[PDB]
């Protein structure tokens, strides 16, 4: 996850459940990645509930 | 057996919560676990008495 900050400056990066600093020590399985584009003001709509 | 109950928190394992979360949200997760287990202990002490 050290290559995330080396790509581009992020906009929100708000994280739920896990902190976006201690993401290199816990171990789990089968992540899921989805990609799309949002027209600016509706980024906050991509959230639980 | 009340140790394994989540009490509405992220997880029942306390070290997982302290090792996966920042203290701003770990504070409220700790608070929920403390009040649930304290209610269980109060019930146990009342029944024992």
């Amino acid at each position: 996850y050290s290559v995330l900050y080396n790509f581009a400056p992020f906009f929100a990066f708000k994280c739920y459940g896990v902190s976006p600093t201690k993401l290199n020590d816990l171990c789990f399985t089968n992540v899921y990645a989805d990609s799309f584009v949002i027209r600016g003001n509706e980024v906050s709509q991509i959230a639980p509930g | 057996k009340q140790l394994s109950s989540k009490f509405g928190a992220i997880s029942s394992v306390l070290n997982d919560i302290l090792s996966r979360l920042d203290p701003p949200e770990a504070e409220v997760q700790i608070d929920r676990l403390i009040t649930g287990r304290l209610q269980s202990l109060q019930t146990y002490v009342t029944q024992q008495l």
